[PDB]
């Protein structure tokens, strides 16, 4: 974060501000992954 | 015979954080002494 700093804002840019930010990435090398559809939930346990 | 001093042009250089935190990262860039650098020497050349 930021605490001032000179960032300035962007609805109103007259009062100080406080900027965060935060840089990241979520990788795959190999694509292990794998789906199970689950339909008619609803009735889940309350169902007949 | 009058001799006046007024205003001259500035040199601006705008340091983001995202800027300095990948040029020290990657180059080993000091983001904000070279920036100064460059801006005195640019000025220092505008006088000769």
């Amino acid at each position: 974060v930021v605490n001032g700093g000179g960032y300035l804002n962007t609805r109103n840019p007259n009062v100080p501000n406080m900027m965060m930010t935060r840089r990241y990435t979520v990788e795959s090398f190999v694509p292990i992954i794998g789906r199970i559809t689950i339909k008619n939930n609803n009735g889940s346990v309350y169902a007949r | 015979k009058d001799v006046v001093i007024d205003t001259a042009q500035h040199i601006e250089a705008t340091v983001p954080l995202e800027v300095i935190q990948d040029m020290k990262a990657t180059y080993d860039i000091d983001g904000v002494a070279r920036l100064s650098e460059t801006m005195s020497q640019l000025s220092s050349q505008k006088v000769d």
